[PDB]
């Protein structure tokens, strides 16, 4: 099916507390496999997935050098951003970065992403054409002009279409046992009263992969959002996700409420009735 | 693989 | 700018007393980064705690996952303690077994 | 993840066309360079290409063209000069494998002289006040003449090298030999090597 | 545009070496390379303005490279062995130019020996052209010669009236072995100018041969002159 790979980086400045804490992680569509924490003593890109350990010492020696450059490339980058926004050198700020590639069913390139961020706000983003940019503010238009003096687009464009995709199938085909397969959820319902004739009905669905799932509480063929609480998807830590949907009903009307689960791993959308 | 990085 | 973290407390597997399980405290949609999270047992801080790697969602708000090894009982109090610059006081979310 | 340089040794006549090939693995779109290394000093960059212009015109009359359909970035020069005799390297940087450069196997190129008015001769040069040896000079000889090296233990013979008088546009080959023996004269030094019958000798 | 120091160095096996590289200004990257005799350079490491980012694992830990202040680099290799004797290159780049062009320096050639039982300096002499050339060419071809030196680390240059000239100058691309069964070296050079340039006595001629040999820190144990860095010159005047 459709899968993707993402790379997330985070640099958090700290005045007087040493070099800024740099955290960089590598993400496949919904499974993390590599990480790099600056304050760790190893100072090398450490794996976090079993199937990625096949790559030889050249891979780690390459990925270590490329990201340690990014740490210093972003460390000195903040000292420029403080000048751009005329901030205090004793202030604390955060730098964020993300860019990856999505593919189709048979390995076809689908889309390309590249977006930076400064203190939770966008700074510069590569357009969908991958051959132009979009600066957010006037301070970003300075860097946007640079990165236009150099031909940064066709390097990142050739990367998002190339070594991002060309290296992606190597990751998937190494680990087709764990990534390409989908685990359907384990579904059940609970029952919890609060008064003599009013209770809380919560629909449970546990252990599914990936996280895209739809839950809807319907009453006699009519859906309901009023008096419904739906928490965001939460991870289990092993490679599965969880989500519950809540609805408060008065007593005597429970059998009419229906919980429905729609998920990719299920060939048929589930219909649950208490 | 982790791509390159350019300063501002 | 700032964001208010969303906190959830839950288990990897359904609750079965005596049988080992895992407890997760998920922080989502929050900004800035630097935040302290600890898991408490009946008011006692649990020392052996591991945390997930720092990533962020599409809206640049980070998300983390703190988990640890434990075994549930009938009376014991487990809760997640969170301190953030966006919080004037440390906020605690009680663990409900069938929440 | 490999760089292939098929032409490993080339010797052409001065003034002809020139092409050196450099093929990389059919993978991504990497950085491309062509470096020249003179025998003594370091590497001098000729040209580079990543912008998107398949044809690149570089220094020293060298021009290179990029063909992604063939994955080749071949060096070219319309007419090679006499000074281009050096080792030529094509260097690439594999974009995903870090900014480090991956160098080729190396091409050693030499140029023979397209001589116009051959006039072979042998001269015995003046011995200075600070030596005991008489030296000899084989000059103005045709390019394709190969000098058989000396077999007598006390005689040294050199390989040919070319001088260019830039002012008058005159090119001539040269070959020097010398010995310290008293019974040695320059007319009886190149008997080991093949000399043209019309080679002039001093009277 | 890179500047390296030194160019030629010679040591006994099992000791440490140290060279410097002063790359271009406003360039924040520095790649070290090792080139064997007549082959593609081998990658060593590269920096980004502060510290070492990648190092070849196929190189032992006794290879030490550091760029502390981000302007110049330092290189240190311990326990010298003949298997490491090669030319070592220093290059710089910008990381802001997308083609990421690397510009190399003049390099530094390393030669390791098991013992310094081979160091002999050259002797230089100049030879004047015979009239048979002038009687037939109206131009004079001079010769400079190197006799019995070791090793093949020389830089030959010519000087007419105190200024280096390159028109009509040819030199052997490689020095030879005077004892091809072992082995002091020898080199040849020639210089050709017109008869009026030659038959005028005022024109000055000097054969400059700067030899890269021993330094002042070296200790000389033989009962002879120390073969230190020397520029052995031999001159000649024009003749009537």
């Amino acid at each position: 099916g459709s899968h993707s790979m993402r790379y997330f980086s985070t640099s958090v400045s700290r005045p007087g507390r040493g070099e800024p804490r740099f955290i960089a992680v590598g993400y496949v569509d919904d499974t993390q496999f590599v990480r790099f924490d600056s304050d760790a003593a190893s100072q090398r890109m450490e794996p976090r997935a079993p199937w990625i350990e096949q790559e030889g010492p050249e891979y780690w020696d390459e990925e270590t050098g490329k990201v340690k450059a990014h740490s210093q490339t972003d460390r000195e980058n903040l000292r420029i951003a403080l000048r751009y926004y005329n901030q205090s050198e004793a202030g604390s700020h955060t730098l964020q970065m993300m860019f990856g590639c999505d593919v189709g069913s048979d390995g076809r390139f689908l889309r390309g992403y590249h977006q930076y961020a400064y203190d939770g706000k966008d700074y510069i983003a590569l357009k969908e054409d991958l051959r132009s940019w979009t600066a957010a503010d006037m301070a970003a238009q300075i860097t946007k002009r640079k990165w236009e003096a150099a031909h940064v687009a066709e390097q990142q464009r050739a990367y998002l279409e190339g070594t991002c995709v060309d290296g992606l199938r190597r990751y998937l085909e190494n680990g087709k046992e764990t990534l390409q397969r989908t685990d359907p959820p384990k579904t059940h319902m609970t029952h919890h009263p609060i008064s003599d004739h009013e209770a809380t009905l919560r629909c449970w669905a546990l252990g599914f992969y990936p996280a895209e799932i739809t839950l809807t509480w319907q009453r006699d063929g009519e859906d309901q959002t009023q008096d419904t609480e739906l928490v965001e998807t939460r991870p289990a830590g092993d490679g599965t996700f969880q989500k519950w949907a809540a609805v408060v009903v008065p007593s005597g009307e429970e059998q009419r409420y229906t919980c429905h689960v729609q998920h990719e791993g299920l060939p048929k959308p589930l219909t649950l009735r208490w | 693989r982790f791509p390159l990085t350019f300063g501002w | 700018i700032q964001r208010t973290p969303k906190i959830q407390v839950y288990s990897r597997h359904p609750a079965e007393n005596g049988k080992s399980n895992f407890l997760n405290c998920y922080v989502s949609g929050f900004h800035p980064s630097d935040i302290e999270v600890d898991l408490l047992k009946n008011g006692e801080r649990i020392e052996k705690v591991e945390h997930s790697d720092l990533s962020f969602s599409k809206d640049w708000s980070f998300y983390l996952l703190y988990y640890t090894e434990f075994t549930p009982t009938e009376k014991d109090e487990y809760a997640c303690r969170v301190n953030h610059v966006t919080l004037s006081q440390p906020k605690i979310v009680k663990w409900d077994r069938d929440m | 993840q490999s760089v292939t340089q098929p032409d490993i040794h080339i010797t052409v006549s001065e003034g002809a066309s020139l092409e050196l090939r450099c093929n990389y693995s059919y993978g991504a779109t990497p950085y491309l360079f062509w470096y020249v290394q003179s025998p003594g000093q370091g590497l001098q960059l000729l040209l580079k290409y990543f912008s998107g212009d398949t044809l690149v015109q570089g220094i020293k009359g060298f021009e290179a063209e990029f063909k992604r359909s063939q994955s080749s970035f071949n060096l070219r020069k319309p007419s090679v000069h006499w000074s281009d005799a050096a080792e030529y390297f094509c260097a690439v940087g594999f974009t995903g494998g870090g900014n480090k450069l991956t160098f080729g196997t190396g091409t050693q190129l030499k140029v023979e002289l397209n001589i116009q008015n051959p006039d072979p001769a042998v001269y015995q040069l003046r011995d200075s006040k600070s030596s005991d040896k008489s030296v000899c000079l084989f000059t103005d000889f045709d390019s394709q003449t190969n000098v058989s090296q000396s077999k007598d233990s006390d005689v040294y013979i050199t390989d040919k090298c070319v001088l260019d008088m830039r002012s008058m546009d005159f090119k001539s080959n040269s070959a020097v030999a010398w010995s310290n023996k008293s019974d040695f004269a320059c007319a009886n030094a190149f008997n080991n090597s093949i000399i043209p019958e019309d080679t002039f000798f001093p009277s | 545009g890179v500047s390296q120091d030194p160019r030629h160095k010679i040591t006994k096996r099992g000791q440490n070496v140290t060279f410097r590289c002063d790359p271009i200004s406003e360039h924040n990257r520095l790649y070290w390379y090792r080139q064997t005799l007549g082959q593609g350079p081998e990658f060593l490491t590269y920096f980004q303005n502060e510290a070492q980012l990648e190092k070849s694992r196929l190189l032992s830990d006794r290879f030490s490279a550091e760029r502390p202040k981000g302007s110049f680099s330092t290189l240190e290799i311990q326990r010298t062995e003949q298997g490491d004797s090669a030319m070592y290159l220093c290059a710089s780049s910008d990381r802001d130019r997308v083609p990421e062009t690397q510009y190399f320096g003049p390099g530094t050639r390393l030669l390791v020996l098991e013992d310094l039982k081979n160091v002999f300096p050259p002797e230089v002499a100049v030879f004047e052209p015979s009239e048979a050339e002038i009687s037939h060419t109206q131009k004079a071809t001079l010769v400079c010669l190197a006799t019995g030196f070791y090793p093949d680390h020389v830089e030959l240059s010519w000087w007419v009236n105190g200024k280096e000239v390159h028109s009509g100058v040819c030199t052997d691309p490689q020095p030879l072995k005077e004892q091809p069964a072992l082995s002091r070296y020898a080199l040849s050079s020639r210089l050709r100018v017109s008869a009026t340039f030659w038959q005028n006595p005022r024109n000055h001629f000097r054969c400059q041969v700067q030899f890269y040999g021993l330094s002042e820190n070296d200790e000389w144990t033989q009962d002879r002159a120390k073969p230190v860095t020397q520029i052995v010159s031999a001159e000649a005047w024009g003749r009537a």
